[PDB]
C-alpha cells in the first residue's frame, strides 16, 4: 500500500538511476528503478516478507531486491519505512 | 593472559563431531576458528549498523512518487 | 525488450517459486514476485552485457542478481540470452 | 611454500590472530575446500540446466495468467 | 569439554562484552559456535547432496 | 599433514584444478590473505 522513504534512500534511488543512465541509457535506468519499486511494493503490502534482523538493529527487516537490499522499519501504522537501500556487497545474510 | 572454559554438553558434542570428521584437531582449534568467524561477522554488522544510523539521521521519511520521479528523470535526460 | 530463451529447468523453477510464494503469501504476492524476476530477465535480454561475466565459474556465462535469486545465462550466436538456471542467492559464490 | 606466504603466516602469528603455522594453513585449506564445494555445486547446477533440454521462448504473461486462473478455481 | 584461550582471544571476548553486544564470555563463545555449527552443517549437507 | 587435508589436496590435484600440493596450499593461503585484507580494510575504514 503506502510506504515512506528516508531522505538517504530517496537520494540513493536518484544516484542508482543516474549511474545506470550513464552506463546503459534511459530505458535501462527506468526499468531497474521499476524493479526496485516492485520489491518496495512487495514489502509494503506484507511487511513480514522481509526477514526480521533485530540482531543488526532492533525493529528492522530486510528484503533482497536483486543487487540491492532494502532495510526497513514498520511505522506507527501498517506502513513500512525504507531507511536504506544498500548494495548487496554489504548484505551479511 | 590464558583463560580456561568449560563447554555445555551440546557444543562439546559438536566439537567431538568436528574432530571426528577430521577437519579440526582440538577443541581450542574449533573455538578459535569460530571466534574469528564471529569477529568477521561483527565487522560486517558494524558496517550495516552505521549505514542504517546514517539513514535515520538523514531526516524524517516521506512518501515517494515513483511515476513522478521517473518522469522527471526521463524528461531531464531529454533536455 | 527483445528475445530470450529459458531452459526447461529454469521454467520449472519459475513455477515452483510461484507455488511456494503463493502458498505462503497469496496470489498477489506470488504474481508480484514473478513480475520482479521478469523485470530482471527483460533487462538482461535488452542488454546481455549488464550481467557480469563469470567464466571463472563456467565459460560463456553471465550472472545477474534478481530479488532473492540470480540469473545465470549464456548468449546465443544471434545475441539472444539463454537463461539456464534461476538460482537462489544462497548458491551464488562471488 | 614460498617466501611471501611464509612472511604472511609469520605476520599472522606475530599479530596474535593465529598461534601456529599449522593453524593458518589448516584455516586457509578449510576456506578453500568450502569455496570449492560451493563452486562445484554451482557448476553442477548449471550443467543440470544445460541437460534439462533445449531452451525455449517463454510467454511470461500466459504463465502468470494460467497460474492465477488455476488457483482461482 | 574444556579449552584454553590465549590473551588475544580473551581480549576479543572482553571487548565484545565491554561493547554491550553480549553479557558474558560464555555468550560470546556460544554465539561463535552457533555461527560455525550453522556454517559447517550447511556445507556438510552440500557435500552430502553433491557426491 | 593430516589425513583429511592430504585427502582434500590429493582430490584437488586429481581433478586437475592444481598440479602440486604446494600449489593447493599457496592457493588456499591466497584466499585467506585476501579475505583477511578485505576485513582489515573494512575494519580500519570504520575506525576512521
Amino acid at each position: 500500500s503506502r510506504y515512506l522513504l528516508s531522505p538517504a534512500a530517496q537520494a540513493h534511488l536518484e544516484e542508482i538511476w543516474d549511474c545506470t543512465y550513464d552506463r546503459w541509457g534511459v530505458d535501462q535506468a527506468e526499468q531497474y528503478l521499476r524493479e526496485l519499486q516492485h520489491a518496495i511494493d512487495r514489502a509494503a503490502a506484507n511487511p513480514r516478507i522481509g526477514r526480521a534482523c533485530d540482531e543488526i538493529r532492533p525493529g528492522y527487516r530486510k528484503l533482497s531486491a536483486g543487487s540491492h537490499t532494502l532495510f526497513y522499519r514498520v511505522t506507527g501504522e501498517g506502513t513500512i519505512d525504507v531507511v536504506r537501500v544498500l548494495h548487496q556487497r554489504m548484505d551479511v545474510d | 593472559k590464558n583463560t580456561s572454559f568449560v563447554l555445555d554438553e551440546h557444543y562439546s558434542a559438536f566439537i567431538d563431531g568436528e574432530i571426528a570428521a577430521g577437519r579440526y584437531r582440538s577443541a581450542s582449534e574449533v573455538i578459535r576458528s569460530a571466534l574469528r568467524l564471529l569477529e568477521d561477522r561483527e565487522t560486517q554488522l558494524r558496517a550495516l549498523r552505521e549505514a542504517l544510523e546514517a539513514g535515520e539521521r538523514s531526516g524524517s521519511s516521506t512518501p515517494f512518487d515513483f511515476d513522478g520521479f521517473l518522469g522527471r528523470k526521463r524528461a531531464d535526460a531529454s533536455r
